[PDB]
RNA sequence: UUAAAGGUUUAUACCUUCCCAGGUAACAAACCAACCAAC
């Protein structure tokens, strides 16, 4: 059966850099409880899995972040890094490709449903998280499509969404290719049938398919999460016309997108003992420590001084009552001591400086008024650099 | 958070079951709790079990674990009980001093206002327990106006006449003046306010402020309001100076105000005064002349009811400019001459529980017999100023204390100034009174004023006295002595210029039998205060504590300004009556 | 952990097997005054442990609950703490413009609608007596905001208006006194 | 613990070690003394330690069947509410301009988008400025939907009343404008 | 320096095993609550 739902449209309040009001998609209780019982399962093991392209649920800390920079270098000939963001992913999206996206994430249900279970299910789908009716302000519009941010496989269904995108783009590239020119016999062997097989086979081919998958998986390597992208290529064969380049993205993006997507959204890279120039608003930076180098993930310190100064509650404007809001912040901030820049590592000192005026400041209200004494010892390690060192460290 | 009431220490310990939730240091809260009944211990969230479906509510049973309070069936293994060691685990407990009597505080935070062993408790303890006891006195009439049914008007049978049909299983408010309704009009699923009323025996005879066309529906309940807590004292404290502080007298005044300009130069040496003021000697003739005579002095006059301070308005009108004056209103008609809602005005005229926050140079407490310590305390923490001018007197009528049953409030537990110029004496007195001839004022010199009252006017030989028990009969809530009304109405008929006499009595129901037989205007004792008429006529109709209080009877026979006819009950005043006698026809 | 009762038992016990182990007794004896001493700590190392584990509960109950004396008195000031920290940046600030209309409104002038940055748009003031008139307007210009508007209108509370030279000290009286006026940006 | 019935047993031979420690027999006869109360403080033992872990789970049960009586109680609380709300808002439904266009179905099904088209009885537009007023609300009377409908009231951002002939173009600046107007259906 | 081995229970001492209690430390798993970051 087909149960249409109604996704109230909540509005954020929260820190960010540019005036636009976001909001957000408070969807029905139904709709989580019946997609919980198919992508409860299904997701859990995306999450869960270390070393894939999708680097969803793997963390930054004790190494990860190193793990994953590391994967994505994985034995590519003449390796650049390049990197895009589409400027409308969610509201920009056709319905093709999210039925396509929501057809690949039912494919894993092959034994426990008939064909007419996985028709329902992604008509269930279709109509409350594709076209569903949205609550704004009091009164029902008809939404156009894209993707509800806010239901149960939004991530997931954006990383395919760029892995298609991805591969289009590939095979783009590919096809318009000279042909004569290509004085590589195995590439032209590939392009011949890549052509056949797209425009003149009906049925699957798995060899080439596989085929085709190594490939890419040799010339270019992905680490996807959600919209976001970080890519090692060979650059001679991008150069060549082989494999995809950024015009080829932008072409793609302008004729199945209905979006032109410019330079201020995509950036390359042609030294990679540097890392990605920005992946999930982290900088790179390559330090020392106990006798390797390794990769180190950053902030923007504005970001850092602005959630340490502005604040959404008023009890956290004092500090007493708030201090492992400050704790927080200087785990998150610790990476800036490495930076050439002095400022930076300067803004991880005056945390730590901050953190045990704090302290004293509670420990006196104490002492003074209600004679009592709270000090203890553990919060010692609050305010020295160790307990902040050890969260970059691989051993956990 | 806040301060014990003992002891000033900071606390946040506060007694549950104690209505007003004082604040009680850990031991002051022990003692609370091991010598009463209150037990239920509230401070940051409550010392209750926090097991589901429990009731333990005592903090003698409580243990504090993990993160929670228990009782002893649901606590966790490791605890230490809540009680313990003398004193209650909480805030502050550091910082405590204790008291070594909590007997004052226990009494009057378990009295019912009942006796008057409380209210002289509550005049005659600590300034912050005299603050505790008013909070929690008015906390309890307010409750106990809540204790009456609701009166619904079933028929309209005609107009100043209606038919009320009561709430079952509550008791029925007595009907007087001193008991103030509020209609209610029934509407889809609320009520609108129609006014306030009061009532009469008829049916039932109703006396709206706004007059209306009230129809089966509308119903009257005792408006009741949020009582406020406390901070300022009853009195601020004495400061004695060797000149005039603030103040700059004029150095122009007429003989109208010259008798009292030694009594507003000692308003000037003092930061406040007491002021006693027979009836008929210029009370507001005193205030209003303190604002001529310091003409720049800001002064605030204030009083418990509406109708005093328009009285001050009236009296101000005749002497003050008009422009430089202000009456307050909050958002009953009133004074309505002066521009409203001006605090800022040099002369601001409001009552009590709508006084603006504000300074000034004077402040003007007028009727302060009718003041209680809480209109006293509210004002000073609503008006700073340098000096302060109270104005009454014990001779006559208090605040009426609904809840009190057992014995005779005495005026020096009135309030903290009636108390003072009881004990100590008033600051300033005026001997002079111009309303009442001697007869009357001779009369009450001796009863009440220590033979201080002297008479402006002479013996009027209209000053008449009888004594006749009658018959006293009583209906539901007041007494009628119809022989007494029957003797009124022969000596009208042997007197016929006595029918331009008032009749009053100390009850309504008499009043209200009288007006329908012998036609006069009615009033009663309490109600018949700040006026006057030419000749009176006053009925005791019993013997009662009611009807022989001396305060009462000092205002009673002075409403007359020639003659006066008293028909009396009671051999005691009687005999005080320095009036000429009659035999009875 | 020292003012309990037991402690005087373990006391006593580590004085008797100070004196078995100086004087080397017996065998069995001092095991005797062994057997008797470290069961000695197995109800002091038990009872000196729950209560131990007591006083710190105590202390950060004390502080859970201090700082919620302290959370639910905070979001209960809000309207004075707010106000007084801005006039107090407001005050560090040192800025001639704010400041000039801070001493406008703090005495008498204050205007109608928000400040136009336009060259053009229109301002209304409302002037309560003719010191700030003294003050601020001098003939056909008004200084206000660090900036020079030009009178175009000036009328008094009772909504009559009034002609700029008429103004002066001599019909003080004969104003009405809280006078608008009206001006545009130069 | 102290009804138990160890205690009983513990207590006596406690006593009886007492009472024989002070007389003070011998080794030889101590040593049943000091062994029985060494077997006693065992027995106690078992049945304590076999009875102060049981009063644990009692308690836990005790809560547990008490959160699903609430849990139980609140689940019929929400289904009268959600009964009551679809029965309420049934009947508003407008029952007989709503039957006609329903019979007219081949099948019975209509889409919903034109149920409130075809049926409603009262329209609210919502205006951003005084130009788009013109085009489409102009007037005391405007048509929409292929009907006529009557305006009856128009209110501002702040929902307070404004007269029809205020709407003008040179006092369009002095209004707050997503102006609500809501008219009803007329015939 | 005092024939030999074997026999029994009891007392003592040691060692070993099991069981029952009391405390300390660790590890993990669950639950609950507050906070921070990312899309
Ligand atoms: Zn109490
Ligand atoms: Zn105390
Ligand atoms: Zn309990």
């Amino acid at each position: 059966n087909v149960i249409p739902t109604i996704t109230q449209m909540n509005l954020k309040y929260a820190i960010s850099a540019k005036n636009r009001a976001r909001t957000v998609a408070g969807v029905s209780i139904c709709s989580t409880m019946t997609n919980r019982q198919f992508h409860q399962k299904l997701l859990k093991s995306i999450a869960a899995t270390r070393g894939a392209t999708v680097v969803i649920g793997t963390s930054k800390f004790y190494g990860g972040w190193h793990n994953m920079l590391k994967t994505v270098y994985s034995d590519v000939e003449n390796p650049h890094l390049m990197g895009w963001d589409y400027p409308k992913c969610d509201r920009a999206m056709p319905n093709m490709l999210r039925i396509m996206a929501s057809l690949v994430l039912a494919r894993k249900h092959t034994t426990c449903c008939s064909l007419s279970h996985r028709f329902y299910r992604l008509a269930n789908e279709c109509a409350q998280v594709l076209s569903e009716m949205v609550m704004c302000g009091g009164s029902l519009y008809v939404k156009p499509g894209g993707t509800s941010s806010g239901d149960a496989t939004t991530a997931y269904a954006n990383s395919v969404f760029n892995i298609c995108q991805a591969v289009t783009a590939n095979v783009n590239a590919l096809l318009s290719t000279d042909g004569n020119k290509i004085a590589d016999k195995y590439v032209r062997n590939l392009q011949h049938r890549l052509y056949e097989c797209l425009y003149r086979n009906r049925d699957v081919d798995t060899d080439f398919v596989n085929e085709f998958y190594a490939y890419l998986r040799k010339h270019f390597s992905m680490m996807i999460l959600s919209d976001d992208a970080v890519v090692c290529f060979n650059s001679t064969y991008a150069s060549q016309g082989l494999v995809a380049s950024i015009k080829n993205f932008k072409s793609v993006l302008y004729y199945q997108n209905n979006v032109f997507m410019s330079e201020a959204k995509c950036w390359t890279e042609t030294d990679l003992t540097k890392g990605p120039h920005e992946f999930c608003s982290q900088h790179t930076m390559l330090v020392k420590q106990g006798d390797d180098y390794v990769y180190l993930p950053y902030p923007d310190p504005s970001r850092i001084l602005g959630a340490g100064c502005f604040v959404d509650d008023i009890v956290k404007t004092d500090g007493t009552l708030m201090i492992e809001r400050f704790v927080s912040l200087a785990i998150d901030a610790y990476p800036l001591t490495k930076h050439p820049n002095q400022e930076y590592a300067d803004v991880f000192h005056l945390y730590l400086q901050y953190i045990r005026k704090l302290h004293d400041e509670l420990t006196g209200h104490m002492l003074d008024m209600y004679s009592v004494m709270l000090t203890n010892d553990n919060t010692s390690r609050y305010w020295e650099p160790e307990f902040y060192e050890a969260m970059y460290t691989p051993h956990t | 958070v806040g301060a014990c009431v003992l002891c000033n220490s900071q606390t946040s310990l506060r007694c549950g079951a104690c209505i007003r939730r004082p604040f009680l240091c850990c031991k002051c809260c022990y003692d609370h709790v091991i010598s009463t009944s209150h037990k239920l211990v509230l401070s940051v969230n409550p010392y209750v079990c926090n097991a589901p479906g429990c009731d333990v509510t005592d903090v003698t049973q409580l243990y504090l674990g993990g993160m929670s309070y228990y009782c002893k069936s649901h606590k966790p293994p490791i605890s230490f009980p809540l009680c313990a060691n003398g004193q209650v685990f909480g805030l502050y407990k550091n910082t405590c001093v204790g008291s070594d009597n909590v007997t004052d505080f226990n009494a009057i935070a378990t009295c019912d206002w009942t006796n008057a062993g409380d209210y002289i408790l509550a005049n005659t303890c600590t300034e912050r327990l005299k603050l505790f006891a008013a909070e929690t006195l008015k906390a309890t009439e307010e409750t106990f106006k809540l204790s009456y049914g609701i009166a619904t008007v079933r028929e309209v049978l005609s107009d100043r006449e209606l038919h009320l049909s009561w709430e079952v299983g509550k008791p029925r408010p007595p009907l007087n003046r001193n008991y103030v309704f509020t209609g209610y009009r029934v509407t889809k699923n609320s009520k609108v306010q129609i006014g306030e009323y009061t009532f009469e025996k008829g049916a039932v005879v109703y006396r709206g402020t706004t007059t209306y066309k009230l129809n089966v529906g509308d119903y009257f309940v005792l408006t009741s309001h949020t009582v406020m807590p406390l901070s300022a004292p009853t009195l601020v404290p004495q400061e004695h100076y060797v000149r005039i502080t603030g103040l700059y007298p004029t150095l122009n005044i007429s003989d109208e105000f010259s008798s009292n300009v030694a009594n507003y130069q000692k308003v000037g040496m003092q930061k406040y005064s007491t002021l006693q003021g027979p009836p008929g000697t210029g009370k507001s003739h005193f205030a209003i002349g303190l604002a001529l005579y310091y003409p720049s002095a800001r002064i605030v006059y204030t009083a418990c009811s509406h109708a005093a301070v328009d009285a001050l308005c009236e009296k101000a009108l005749k002497y003050l400019p008009i422009d430089k004056c202000s009456r307050i209103i909050p958002a009953v008609e009133c004074f309505d001459k002066f521009k409203v809602n001006s605090t800022l005005e040099q002369y601001v005229f409001c009552t009590v529980n709508a006084l603006p926050e504000t300074t000034a140079d004077i402040v003007v407490f007028d009727e302060i017999s009718m003041a209680t310590n809480y209109d006293l305390s509210v004002v000073n923490a609503r008006l700073r100023a340098k000096h302060y001018v109270y104005i009454g007197d014990p001779a006559q009528l208090p605040a009426p204390r609904t809840l009190l049953t057992k014995g005779t409030l005495e005026p020096e537990y009135f309030n903290s100034v009636c108390r003072l110029m009881k004990t100590i004496g008033p600051d300033m007195f005026l001997g002079t009174c111009r309303r009442c001839p001697a007869e009357i004022v001779d009369t009450v010199s001796a009863l009440v004023y220590d033979n201080k009252l002297k008479a402006h006017k002479d013996k009027s030989a209209q000053c008449f006295k009888m004594f006749y028990k009658g018959v006293i009969t009583h209906d539901v809530s007041s007494a009628i002595n119809r022989p007494q009304i029957g003797v009124v109405r022969e000596f009208l008929t042997r007197n016929p210029a006595w029918r331009k006499a008032v009749f009053i009595s100390p009850y309504n129901s008499q009043n209200a039998v009288a007006s329908k037989i012998l036609g006069l205007p009615t009033q009663t004792v309490d109600s018949s205060q700040g006026s006057e008429y030419d000749y009176v006529i006053f009925t005791q109709t019993t013997e009662t504590a009611h009807s022989c209080n001396v305060n009462r009877f000092n205002v009673a026979i002075t409403r007359a300004k020639v003659g006066i006819l008293c028909i009396m009950s009671d051999r005691d005043l009687y005999d005080k009556l320095q009036f000429t006698s009659l035999e009875i026809p | 952990f020292s003012s309990l009762p037991s402690y005087a038992a373990f006391a006593t016990a580590q004085e008797a097997y100070e004196q078995a182990v100086a004087n080397g007794d017996s065998e069995v004896v001092l095991k005797k005054l062994k057997k008797s001493l470290n069961v000695a700590k197995s109800e002091f190392d038990r009872d000196a442990a729950m209560q131990r584990k007591l006083e710190k509960m105590a202390d950060q109950a004390m502080t859970q609950m201090y700082k919620q004396a302290r959370s639910e008195d905070k979001r209960a000031k809000v309207t004075s703490a707010m106000q007084t920290m801005l006039f107090t940046m407001l005050r560090k600030l040192d800025n001639d413009a704010l400041n000039n209309i801070i001493n406008n409104a703090r005495d008498g002038c204050v205007p109608l609608n928000i400040i136009p940055l336009t060259t053009a748009a229109k301002l209304m003031v409302v002037i309560p007596d003719y010191n700030t008139y003294k003050n601020t307007c001098d003939g056909t210009t008004f200084t206000y905001a660090s900036a020079l508007w030009e009178i175009q209108q000036v009328v008094d509370a009772d909504s009559k208006i009034v002609q700029l030279s008429e103004i002066s000290m001599d019909n003080s009286p004969n104003l009405a006194w809280p006078l608008i006026v009206t001006a545009l940006r130069a």
